[PDB]
């Protein structure tokens, strides 16, 4: 199937707690495989996944020299959001920033991204045609006049076109054994009654890779919003996901309703029944 | 690999 | 605006007291990033508690993972104690072992 | 900064078109910049390229084709006053400038008037040396070092007095020696048989 | 006219004495880098930092050592210096995009001993009385020799302003000893003109040239004058036919 390489950066300003913390940290399809922790004593950029240790000194020099410089930037970015805005130095503010190129199956390029956030609300970012920015407001509009002068744009696009896919490709054959397995998650149903009149029946999905998977309620062979309960998927920890969908179900009734698993690790989608 | 985004400022 | 958690306490495999496993508490898309996520083991912080580096989804909100190594047993009851400004009072949710 | 960098310093006629073609290696690379820099001078940004195509700026093209991988400069009408080094910039190497091979230009000038010749310039009060000055031979003449060691001879150069729309090439020669006169002073150079002596 | 600066342009010193060019910048561009070019070797990279306290060394970096505590100063040190650390150096930044814009550049000489330098030797010589009969034109012959390092800066005055229009001078010195490492340089320039303007002994024609020698600071011990940086000139009057 498709991939995905993903670069996460968030500053946070520390009025009068001195510089802002400033963490970065990278994918592959889910799978972390290093960060960067602006606090922290090594003052590098860190292995997160065992496939990417075997890359030279070389390397790492360099994804550190970046990845400081760029909080520096963003340093900077707060500094001015502040003016744009004309907020006070005395409130905390966030910047993250959204990096990242998607393969088909191929290996060939599919989409490019790169955005940025202000309070966790859209600021300016990187259209599909990657020639073009999308300003959220009045301040965005400001910065994205620069970046038009700049010739930004075009500049992100090659990368993504190029150094991006070119890295992403080489990851993930340093990564087979790992990245390309595609994990079917294991399923069970569970059935606890509330009263006499209803119970509970919860949906499990265990031990999948990649997080992507879908699981949907039927009542007689149609779906139901209507008293179900959906959790974020979630992370097992040893590298697997985890999740669940539960639904009201009179008494006695249990039959009547069907469970949909639906993942790419999946030949058939699976249905379960009590 | 991350890429060069220096000279960035809004 | 800010966005309040989403907690989950589960554990990593489906639980069979006497064999250890993994404890994990998972905050999802909450704004801003500050929080303070602990482990309780019948009321009582655990020490030794790890987590997840700063995330975030789609949508520019974060995600964190805590974990802990341990052994359940039918007399131990945990929870999950997330503390953040989106909240007045620190939430805290036992550990359903079905959820 | 290799082997095979297009051999020899490109050499070009005055109004013509120059093409500069490079091939590079580094396919992470996906953007160029241009720099012309004078011989004692700091090297200065004229081009910039990103995306797969062609950039236009007055006499100056640059087409960056990422397919084949080559990256390529092109100066119309060309004038002498583009004699100078230019180089492609990408930085690849993970945060680095690399400066791929820099190709010297060479635009000759156009000596519409060719009078060859070689005139002996007045000593001064002050020096004893006397020197010859070889001018207003064709860009189609080469000049060459002295055979002996304390004759100096300067590579060719080439002056416009914008007023008369003159422009002249010319090389000086020099020395202390008695033996040193201007007919034997150009004799290890190919010069015009039609070149000038004066009485 | 917002540029890189370096500080300072030229500089001459003896193996050892520790040294440092300092680069300002006042474009607020997180990427600072600097280069030594040689000839035949052209431009190549020493160190290189994209932010403040970022920092990665170029091809080239044995014998140097940079700092990036502030966003506008890259400053490049050379602890023990070397003659072969005798070379062209360049401070380049890049912001918006990635284009560098470089300072003008600073030249280094590391000599094994001051003695060596020396400050140069300006001579003009008069038109050939030839070339006017010839060419109707005038051509005078500056003629800059036995200087060390090869730092100079010349240029022609006439009647009390600069001159341009007519001018060719050398592009690079000539090794006057291409044999020797220390060999001294030598360099010429060209001017000319309408044979009436020479004809006119009322025409003022100088050559000057600039030499970046030793500072009032440096020792010196030789008998001969201190080759300090100064400013050597010639001339001559124009002359009737």
């Amino acid at each position: 199937g498709s991939h995905s390489m993903r670069y996460f950066s968030t500053s946070v300003s520390r009025p009068g707690r001195g510089e802002p913390r400033f963490i970065a940290v990278g994918y592959v399809d889910d799978t972390q495989f290093v960060r960067f922790d602006s606090d922290a004593a090594s003052q590098r950029m860190e292995p997160r996944a065992p496939w990417i240790e075997q890359e030279g000194p070389e390397y790492w020099d360099e994804e550190t020299g970046k990845v400081k410089a760029h909080s520096q930037t963003d340093r900077e970015n707060l500094r001015i959001a502040l003016r744009y805005y004309n907020q006070s130095e005395a409130g905390s503010h966030t910047l993250q920033m959204m990096f990242g190129c998607d393969v088909g199956s191929d290996g060939r390029f599919l989409r490019g991204y790169h955005q940025y956030a202000y309070d966790g609300k859209d600021y300016i970012a990187l259209k599909e045609d990657l020639r073009s920015w999308t300003a959220a407001d009045m301040a965005a509009q400001i910065t994205k006049r620069k970046w038009e002068a700049a010739h930004v744009a075009e500049q992100q696009r090659a990368y993504l076109e190029g150094t991006c896919v070119d890295g992403l490709r080489r990851y993930l054959e340093n990564g087979k054994e790992t990245l390309q397995r595609t994990d079917p998650p294991k399923t069970h149903m569970t059935h606890h009654p509330i009263s006499d009149h209803e119970a509970t029946l919860r949906c499990w999905a265990l031990g999948f890779y990649p997080a992507e998977i879908t699981l949907t309620w039927q009542r007689d062979g149609e779906d139901q919003t209507q008293d179900t309960e959906l959790v974020e998927t979630r992370p097992a920890g040893d590298g697997t996901f985890q999740k669940w969908a539960a639904v009201v179900v009179p008494s006695g009734e249990e039959q009547r309703y069907t469970c949909h698993v639906q993942h790419e690790g999946l030949p058939k989608p699976l249905t379960l029944r009590w | 690999r991350f890429p060069l985004t220096f000279g960035w400022c809004f | 605006i800010q966005r309040t958690p989403k907690i989950q306490v589960y554990s990593r495999h489906p639980a069979e007291n006497g064999k250890s496993n993994f404890l994990n508490c998972y905050v999802s898309g909450f704004h801003p990033s500050d929080i303070e996520v602990d482990l309780l083991k019948n009321g009582e912080r655990i020490e030794k508690v790890e987590h997840s580096d700063l995330s975030f989804s789609k949508d520019w909100s974060f995600y964190l993972l805590y974990y802990t190594e341990f052994t359940p047993t039918e007399k131990d009851e945990y929870a999950c104690r997330v503390n953040h400004v989106t909240l007045s009072q620190p939430k805290i949710v036992k550990w359903d072992r079905d959820m | 900064k290799e082997v095979e960098q297009n051999s020899g310093p490109l050499s070009v006629p005055e109004g013509a078109i120059a093409s500069l073609n490079c091939t590079y290696s580094d396919r992470g690379s996906q953007s160029f910049f241009w720099y012309r820099q004078y011989s004692g001078k700091s090297p200065e940004l004229i081009m910039s390229i990103y995306s797969n195509g062609d950039k236009e700026d007055g006499r100056f093209t640059a087409q960056l084709n990422k397919a084949s991988q080559y990256v390529s400069l092109l100066i119309r009408d060309s004038q002498p006053s583009d004699s100078a080094t230019y180089l492609w910039g990408t930085y690849n190497q993970g945060g680095k400038l690399i400066f791929g091979q820099g190709t010297e230009l060479s635009v000759k000038p156009n000596i519409q008037n060719p009078d060859p010749a070689v005139y002996q310039l007045r000593d001064s009060k002050s020096s004893d040396k006397s020197v010859c000055l070889f001018t207003d031979f064709d860009s189609q003449t080469n000049v060459s070092q002295s055979k002996d060691s304390d004759v100096y001879i300067t590579d060719k150069c080439v002056l416009d007095m914008r007023s008369m729309d003159f422009k002249s090439n010319s090389a000086v020669a020099w020395s202390n020696k008695s033996d040193f006169a201007c007919a034997n002073a150009f004799n290890n150079s190919i010069i015009p048989e039609d070149t000038f002596f004066p009485s | 006219e917002a540029q890189v600066t370096q500080n300072p342009r030229y500089l001459i010193t003896v193996t050892g004495k520790k040294l440092t060019v300092t680069c300002s910048q006042n474009m607020n561009h997180e990427y600072m880098s600097w280069y030594r070019q040689d000839p035949g070797l052209g431009l190549r990279q020493i160190y290189y930092s994209m932010n403040v306290e970022v920092t990665d060394k170029g091809d080239v970096p044995e014998g140097y050592k940079v700092s990036r505590k502030e966003k506008r100063n890259f400053p490049l040190i050379l602890e023990s210096p070397s003659p072969n650390q005798t070379s062209l150096y360049f401070c380049a930044s890049s912001g918006a995009s990635h284009e560098q814009y470089f300072g003008p550049g600073t030249r280094l000489t590391v000599t094994e001993d001051l003695k060596n330098v020396f400050p140069p030797e300006v001579a003009v010589f008069e038109p050939s009385e030839a070339e006017i009969s010839h060419t109707q034109k005038a051509t005078l012959v500056c003629l800059a020799t036995g200087f060390y390092p090869d730092h100079v800066e010349l240029s022609w005055w006439v009647n009390g302003k600069e001159v341009h229009s007519g001018v060719c001078t050398d592009p690079q010195p000539l090794k006057e000893q291409p044999a020797l490492n220390d060999s001294r340089y030598a360099l010429s320039s060209r001017l000319r003109v309408s044979a009436t303007f020479w004809q006119n002994p009322r025409n003022h024609f100088r050559c000057q040239v600039q030499f970046y020698g030793l500072s009032e600071n440096d020792e010196w011990t030789q008998d001969r004058a201190k080759p300090v940086t100064q400013i050597v000139s010639a001339e001559a009057w124009g002359r009737a036919d």
